[PDB]
């Protein structure tokens, strides 16, 4: 099926620059128009612009034409987004989309870009041990910027999972917890592991959570 | 640039209800109007294109109508998995523009939280810090009170709350409260308790542990 994966996100200094990439699979990229859409935290969707297959037509939202440059590499089936002189108002999740019919029929999971003068920090992962239904989880503490993604047993366990929105501590670092309710009879038999990923610091932790 | 206006901005409805959302274009856009769904913490998904054409795999209970400047999006029978923000988008003139979105919430029956307490791990205590987590699982409505008690004495600081969005299967909320102390302060006391107040509870529920057990 159609796959769209955004990368190159993360922390950027005010006035700084960053380049985003959208790697694709499942279709002949060279035959489609490709687009970028952004969304600031808790806000609506904003169209950035589009690029045609042979790169002869590149269209933007007039207010954003100075901060962005869209390009593509058909040989590598990759879409690019060059971001220039970034402001706090540019902090957003950047989505790679595929124009079809137009309408946008496929969207990537998006990549969050954070515009701040602060520095990148990797988190610490601690277990929340279980002690008919039992609760267990993971505490992901002291990281910057957002986001961290949490999965359980490499995505095999999804029912009863709640990953809480991150809370900004007094230190300036984010912290969150991810929890799961499971059968209490499976606590001595089944293995539970939280898979924590903090892409800005490139931190990958697999924590075994045992009673 | 074409201005896209959505109404209502927000709405609450019950499972089984018929829901209608309107989209208004600042000028005539013919039938070049699309509708996207954005479920909590997920990327947007195409539902309807060209005013009324259903995208592949989209539930049959969804439909679109209208022409020119006025359009309508309809859910014939509301289901728990419809908790989301819905966006209309014009594809008539450049730059393509979106509506500001309609947040759809689910009204349901009272549900009491399941309450769980988590002592700090032996690993965290090595770094000289202690985090105590209180979990309020799957409750309705959102309004809930949590009090921390250390040796039956109320805590007047160093706790933080986090709340999830409505669950896609049962329309419930979940809440975490985290109490953070230094290992020194943590080792000064024995009983750690979190007291929970909620509409679904006849009286406050307390979950506790003794440090070391």
């Amino acid at each position: 099926e159609v796959q769209l994966v955004e990368s190159g996100g993360g922390l950027v200094q005010p006035g700084g620059s960053l380049r985003l990439s959208c790697a694709t699979s499942g279709f002949d990229f060279s035959r489609y128009w490709m687009s970028w859409v952004r969304q600031a935290p808790g806000k609506g969707l904003v169209w950035i612009g589009e690029v045609n297959p042979d790169s002869t037509s590149i269209n933007y939202t007039p207010s954003l034409k100075d901060q962005f440059t869209i390009s593509r590499d058909n040989a590598k089936n990759t879409l690019y987004l060059q971001m220039n002189s970034l402001r706090a108002e540019d902090t957003a999740v950047y989505y790679c989309t595929r124009p079809n019919y137009y309408a946008m029929d496929y969207w990537g999971q998006g990549t969050l870009v954070t515009v701040s003068s602060a520095s990148t920090k990797g988190p610490s992962v601690f277990p929340l041990a279980p002690s008919g239904t039992a609760a267990l989880g993971c505490l992901v503490k002291d990281y910057f910027p957002e986001p961290v993604t949490v999965s359980w047993n490499s995505g095999a366990l999804t029912s009863g999972v709640h990953t809480f929105p991150a809370v900004l501590q007094s230190s300036g670092l984010y912290s969150l917890s991810s929890v799961v309710t499971v059968p209490s009879s499976s606590l001595g038999t089944q293995t539970y592991i939280c898979n924590v990923n903090h892409k800005p610091s490139n931190t990958k932790v697999d924590k075994r959570v045992e009673p | 640039d074409i201005q896209m206006t959505q109404s209502p901005s927000s709405l609450s409805a019950s499972v089984g209800d018929r829901v209608t959302i309107t989209c208004r274009a600042s000028q005539d856009i013919n039938n070049y109007l699309n509708w996207y769904q954005q479920k909590p913490g997920k990327a947007p998904k195409l539902l309807i294109y060209y005013t009324s054409r259903l995208h592949s795999g989209v539930p049959s209970r969804f439909s679109g109508s209208g022409s020119g400047t006025d359009f309508t999006f309809t859910i014939s029978s509301l289901q728990p998995e419809d908790i989301a923000t819905y966006y209309c988008q014009q594809g008539s003139t450049l730059p393509f523009t979106f509506g500001q979105g309609t947040k759809l919430e689910i009204k349901r029956t009272v549900a009491a939280p399941s309450v769980f307490i988590f002592p700090p791990s032996d690993e965290q205590l090595k770094s000289g810090t202690a985090s105590v987590v209180c979990l309020l699982n799957n409750f309705y409505p959102r309004e809930a009170k949590v009090q921390w008690k250390v040796d039956n004495a109320l805590q007047s600081g160093n706790s933080q709350e986090s709340v999830t969005e409505q669950d896609s299967k049962d329309s419930t909320y979940s809440l975490s409260s985290t109490l953070t102390l230094s290992k020194a302060d943590y080792e000064k006391h024995k009983v750690y308790a979190c007291e929970v107040t909620h509409q679904g509870l006849s009286s406050p529920v307390t979950k506790s542990f003794n440090r070391g057990e």
